[PDB]
């Protein structure tokens, strides 16, 4: 989900935020 | 958004490759950027064209094999075929250049270094070719990234537009979850964009990895497969470690949810906890939950820190194994081959670090396509379009048989309905008779089996729930219609909206939420009428418009509007109140979907049918202070120094292993004479060194020491960060739990609850990871710079200018990048609000046929949200390109310095420098990326620390006056002497000069108006808030000389609302476990609760959830008094223990209270004058003053008494209903 094998590759111009969409 | 043509469409290959337009925009910005400065979405990226193309492709694919085996993956591939093919070709070129350049150039440079003759021209060609290849590959990667971003943006826009268009024509609106529908049109687009981007980036690993494997096999020989075997044995282990970390985080999520629920339960009833002195038990439970979460986080960090930094470790381990095996067998090894293999291993590590996110993106894309295909197969709604025989008839159905859809559920059979223009027709029936079925059928939500239905014109629909639009009073009422003064005034006056306008100071421009936060049911119903009136459709449909409305205002609105304005238009009325059909034109009764009696009102009354029966039935940037605070909380400077020392030790061990390899290569034969034929001479061969085993053992020991140090450093860092988190948790819990409740009164518990939840989850999930990654990257960069500068002392003269250039680039980039992110979320809130509002009112929009304006607004919002995101991605790519160019210049400078000094240094040192220079690619970008996300958590740390030093301190637990007496209170005598009470500063006084005496064994009933101060007696008796004047004496001892712990241990208060903490029944009675079983059983049987408890198999171990919603209300209240009995307090106060409960239950509760505490004083704070009769004395409060103090027997005998007047008023209110 957020291991080093994933966030390091997306650090080339991709936002570090998946959804942050849950509401009330 | 203000532009003529998008600069992307007017940019050449070089301009788009280097992103010159965004560089100019950033230079223009460099203190803030607004939406008027950014450019709008390009024409080629417009949502309309992409949505139309996607819809055409989907329609073409549907009519190929049928709507049963069509996959959206094929449609996406067809849509993006050209762009993805171009991206694949560009990435092939990039990988080919990145494999051909560094390895071949390093081999050629190191081969020339070993040559005796020196050439000043051949090396220049090599370095020029290396620089050209690096520039070409970087530019191709930039172009690939730009094309992928454009393709992803287009695909996201098209798919979101198609999803919104499909949802607007959904038949079964309630079939899908409310959250799922919003998530489909909100989160899925970003998932598709990222998935497409990293899937285009996917084809970079398997090609270059195989190329490097082949090159290593060709160069080294049969021993080149060792690195491949190491990679195959290592990377799946990292994947398994990641899976285990995810599995542990799965339980961590549940643990955090449980902790959050416990914190919410604690904060919800904080007043009760303070008044009951049960802080210790809840604190212990919270501590146990926190320690369980700490253990889970320790396991997660232990299973997570392994894969944080593994590429250099994997490279070094593979090099160690390969070189040791190759050299021990007696073969020959040279510096050039070894360093080429090292660089190729670095390339494989980069590729296999990029690949896992590509695999995850592919999985996410598959999930997204499956979810989208699940929704796209839903049934669509249909509209009635046929015309009647004559314009006179508006509604005409002949024996129509219609059924529900979910399969067909028949509800209407042989329907013969004919309604003319200008005739008011009402529908009568019971629940399930088919009144709602007719409303659903006339809209067009039912299928036709037999007969035909004639519909002319549109309909005006009013929702029972009164759905509202996220706008003001003016916007939603017009509903897109033209604004006129007289019509609006008449509509407002007809529905009696004047009180609503008077209540709201800015009712004309008052914003309303999605469902309505400052509106009532009647106001919502009235607004519905107003909107429908403005709509002014030919046919009016009323689905219970006066249900929640009061009778008087509903009848007034009916007479003023329906009987006057709608006299010449068709009106359909459906309601449960049949008294409004007396003046209606036609009456229709619905019963089981079959028409039995219909006609006029008098005919229906004369027929004496079921209608008559029911009628007569109803008639009756953060500063360094945050960093210092975090360092201090981590364990002081010692922990920081230890962590830094361990990190430097690991990095230095890796560097020392590499340097020892270089030293071993440089050593050679060590001036040893060997025989190679007829003559003996010194030969430069590493296989002739007699210290083979010594070097091999040192190399293996260095590798093992590096691994052990890395593991120890990871474990120590995880332990330190978790200890800091635990220290922060305990400190924050202690600060809040001891602060006065005035903070709770001023700031709602929701704010602190959200702060706790979000901040703690975010920090415990991200901060150790980001900190470890940033520290590792920074130390690796520093070591790489130092080692190159160590061999060449002149390397700093080029580093310096490059350092200041990098700092300048970071300064400029830190403003634009952080500004575009804010603008991206600025328009996201209107986007989410519009998405939520449309789904909550889909039926109303479908009835009003307003599916085009909403779609256009959605498209506009999608474009206005996609443009800043595209600009931000382009800026990120530009920054990455600049950092890559800086690294390329560094590598070129290193190579140029290497070339000039050939023949003066051993080739091993030059190879080491050129190998460490290659690894510098990507490290600068990683360091820059992690320097912005770490700060995002330090602001949360600062927010947490804000409440740490802001909360005040309450009264001390132990008062220096000591305990008054071991048996205090000696009796139950209380006295008041000029009691002064105020809630807060500058607030009006609640109690002013009130003094009274209460004799032992007396029943006192306090009754008064709201705000008199009746509820303030309990607050002042418990010393909840320090008194502003006067003194209170209890048994001859002043209350203020007794500590809070001792004062509350001998007084009892019954809460107004039954409270049941989650956990166990025993834990809800005495968590500290001070009482024995027999006393608890006697207390339970005193309130007749023994039978209801012993019946369960877990009488003392029964599970109680939140609010205790598993017993009856009376059982909960009885348990409440049973709990209040355990403390054995001589003073008891009752405050409104009855609220909407049956009669005999309250009688039993009253008799149980009377019999249980006959020996305890009573202070009854009740508003019902009937329940206070029979007490010893009656207390009356008049705005904080006492006027009457005597027995109720003489109070009711005086007509001038205020208590008698209140009792008479209550009796009149009870008697008159009316």
């Amino acid at each position: 989900c957020q291991d080093a094998l994933e966030t390091a590759a997306r650090a080339e111009g991709l936002s570090l935020d998946a959804s942050m969409h849950s509401q009330l | 958004t203000s532009k003529h043509q998008h600069p992307v469409d007017n940019a050449g290959l070089f301009s788009c490759m280097t992103f010159s337009w965004l560089s100019s925009l950033a230079r223009v910005a460099h203190g803030e950027l607004s939406m008027e400065d950014v450019w709008s979405l390009s024409k080629h990226e417009s949502s309309d064209v992409n949505c139309r193309r996607l819809e055409r492709l989907w329609q073409e694919e549907l009519n190929e094999v049928g709507p049963d085996a069509a996959s959206l993956r094929r449609v996406v591939w067809i849509f993006c075929r050209t762009r993805l093919i171009l991206s694949i070709v560009c990435l092939m070129i990039t990988q080919l250049a990145g494999f051909s350049g560094p390895a071949f150039m390093v081999k050629h440079l190191l081969e020339y270094t070993q040559a005796t003759e020196s050439n000043l021209q051949y090396s220049l060609l090599l370095v020029l070719g290396l620089l050209l290849t690096e520039i070409v590959r970087s530019w191709s990667l930039a172009l690939t990234w730009a094309l992928n971003y454009r393709t992803g943006v287009r695909l996201r826009g098209a798919i979101l537009t198609m999803a919104f268009k499909k949802i607007l024509k959904l038949k079964n609106i309630k079939e899908k979850s409310l959250g799922e529908l919003i998530n489909i049109c909100s989160n899925d687009g970003q998932r598709m964009f990222e998935a497409a981007a990293v899937g285009s980036l996917l084809a970079g690993g398997p090609v270059v990895a195989i190329l490097g494997m082949i090159y290593n096999v060709i160069i080294l020989g049969p021993t080149g497969f060792l690195g491949s075997a190491v990679f195959i044995l290592f990377y799946p282990a990292m994947m398994f470690a990641s899976r285990l970390t995810a599995y542990f985080r799965r339980k961590c999520v549940a643990a955090t949810d449980e902790r959050v629920q416990k914190m919410n339960e604690v904060l919800t009833y904080i007043k009760f906890i303070k008044m009951y002195a049960w802080v210790k038990a809840f604190s212990q439970s919270v501590q146990k939950i926190r320690e369980e979460e700490r253990r889970i986080l320790e396991k997660a960090g232990y299973f997570q820190s392994i894969t944080v930094g593994v590429a250099p470790i994997v490279v070094v381990i593979a090099s160690v194994v390969t070189f040791s095996v190759h050299m021990t067998l007696g073969f020959d090894l040279t510096a050039a081959q070894a360093f080429t293999v090292v660089t190729v291993f670095n390339s494989m590590t980069f590729a296999l670090k990029v690949t896992p996110f590509s695999v995850k993106s592919l999985s996410e894309a598959s999930v997204a396509v499956d979810r989208f295909k699940s929704l796209f197969l839903m049934e669509e709604v249909h509209m009635i379009k046929n015309k009647p025989a004559s314009p006179h008839i508006k509604i005409e159905m002949k024996n129509a048989t219609l059924a529900w859809d979910s399969r067909l559920q028949r509800t209407l059979h042989s329907i013969d309905l004919e309604i003319q223009e200008g005739k008011l027709v009402g529908i009568c029936g019971s629940v399930g008779s088919g009144k709602t079925s007719l409303i659903s059928a006339i809209l067009g939500q039912m299928t036709l089996l037999e007969g035909s239905i004639a519909i002319s014109g549109t309909f005006a629909y009013v929702a029972q729930q009164a759905w509202i639009l996220n706008a003001t009073l003016r916007d939603n009422i017009l509903f897109g219609k033209e604004y006129d003064e007289e019509r609006y005034n008449s509509v407002l006056n007809s529905c009696c909206l004047r009180p609503d306008l008077a209540i709201l100071p800015s009712s004309d421009l008052t914003e309303i939420g999605e469902r309505g936060a400052n509106l009532s049911g009647g106001q919502r119903q009235r607004i519905s009428l107003a909107r429908a009136l403005y709509s002014d459709r030919s046919i009016y449909i009323l689905d219970d418009p006066l249900s929640a409305l009061d009778a008087h205002v509903g009848n007034h609105i009916f007479n003023s509007a329906i009987r006057k304005h709608l006299k010449s238009k068709t009106v359909l009325f459906v309601t449960h109140q049949l008294q409004y059909l007396v003046d209606c034109d036609e009456v229709i009764f619905m019963k089981e979907g079959c028409i039995t009696e219909r006609g006029t009102h008098e005919e229906l009354m004369n027929l004496n049918g079921d209608y008559a029966t029911i009628f007569n039935n109803l008639l009756l940037s953060v500063p360094w202070s945050v960093y210092g605070v975090y360092i201090q909380a981590a364990g002081g400077p010692l922990a920081f120094l230890v962590i830094m020392a361990l990190f430097m030790l690991n990095v230095g061990s890796t560097a020392f292993s590499t340097w020892w390899l270089s030293y071993w290569i440089k050593q050679g034969s060590g001036n040893t004479t060997v025989t190679r034929g007829n003559e003996t001479s010194v030969s430069d061969s590493m296989k002739d060194n007699p210290h083979m085993q010594y070097y091999a053992s040192i190399y293996a020991l260095s590798m093992a020491v590096m691994l052990i140090l890395k593991a120890i450093r990871g474990v120590v860092f995880v332990k330190g960060t978790l200890r800091a988190s635990s220290r922060l948790h305990d400190e924050l819990f202690r600060r809040i739990l001891r602060s006065p409740m005035k903070f709770f009164d001023t700031t709602p518990t929701g704010r602190i609850l959200n702060r706790f939840s979000k901040d703690m989850d975010e920090v415990d999930v991200r901060l150790p990871f980001q900190a470890e990654m940033f520290i590792q990257n920074v130390i690796l960069v520093f070591f790489c710079v130092g080692m190159i500068a160590g061999v060449f002392p002149w390397f700093l003269v080029a580093v310096g200018p490059l350092v200041i250039l990098f700092s300048v680039l970071h300064i400029v980039s830190r403003v634009l990048i952080r500004e575009l992110k804010r603008l991206d979320n600025i328009t996201q809130s209107p986007f989410l609000s519009h998405i939520t509002s449309s789904i909550q009112g889909l039926a109303t929009i479908h009835a009003y046929n307003k599916g085009q304006e909403f779609l256009h607004r959605y498209q506009e919002l999608l474009d206005d949200n996609q443009a800043p995101f595209f600009l931000f991605t382009c800026a990120m790519r530009w920054l990455a390109v600049r950092l890559d160019l800086i690294s390329i210049a560094l590598i070129t400078t290193t190579g140029l310095m290497i070339v000039l000094m050939h023949g003066q240094i051993p080739p091993a040192y030059a190879g080491l420098a050129i190998s460490y220079a290659v690894q510098l690619t990507g490290l600068f970008q990683f360091t820059v990326r992690l320097a912005s996300e770490t700060e995002a958590r330090f602001t949360s740390v600062e927010r947490i620390n804000h409440y740490i030093k802001t909360l005040s301190l309450e009264a001390p637990a132990r008062i220096k006056n000591k305990a008054p007496s071991p048996d205090w209170p000696q009796e139950g005598e209380v006295t008041f002497e000029n009691a002064e009470m105020r809630y807060r500063e500058n607030l009006p006084l609640v109690l002013k000069k009130v003094s009274f005496t209460i004799k032992p064994k007396e029943k006192i009933g306090i009754v008064g108006r709201t705000g008199s101060g009746k509820s303030s007696l309990g607050m002042a008796l418990f010393r909840l808030v320090e008194l502003s004047g006067g003194c209170i004496k209890i048994d001859g001892v002043r209350i203020s000389d007794i500590g809070l712990a001792d004062l509350r241990s001998k007084l009892s208060i019954i809460p107004q609302e039954p409270v049941l903490f989650s956990g166990t029944v025993r834990s809800n009675l005495d968590p500290f476990n001070q009482y024995t079983e027999d006393q608890i059983w006697d207390a339970l049987e005193r309130t007749h609760m023994k039978e209801c408890i012993a019946q369960l198999p877990l009488k003392l171990e029964s599970e109680v959830m939140e609010n205790g919603d598993n017993f009856s209300v009376g059982e909960r209240q009885l348990l409440c008094i049973a709990r209040a009995l355990l403390r054995h307090c001589k003073i008891l106060i009752l405050d409104e223990a009855t609220a909407a409960m049956d009669t005999e239950t309250d009688l039993l509760i009253q008799e149980t209270i009377r019999e249980a505490f006959a020996d305890c004083t009573m202070l009854t704070i009740a508003h019902r004058l009937h329940t206070v009769l029979g007490s010893d004395r009656i207390m009356v409060l008049a705005q904080g003053q006492v006027v009457e103090f005597d027995t109720p027997s003489v109070l009711l005998s005086n007509d001038s008494s205020r208590f008698y007047a209140m009792f008479a008023a209550a009796e009149n209110k009870v008697a008159v209903k009316g």
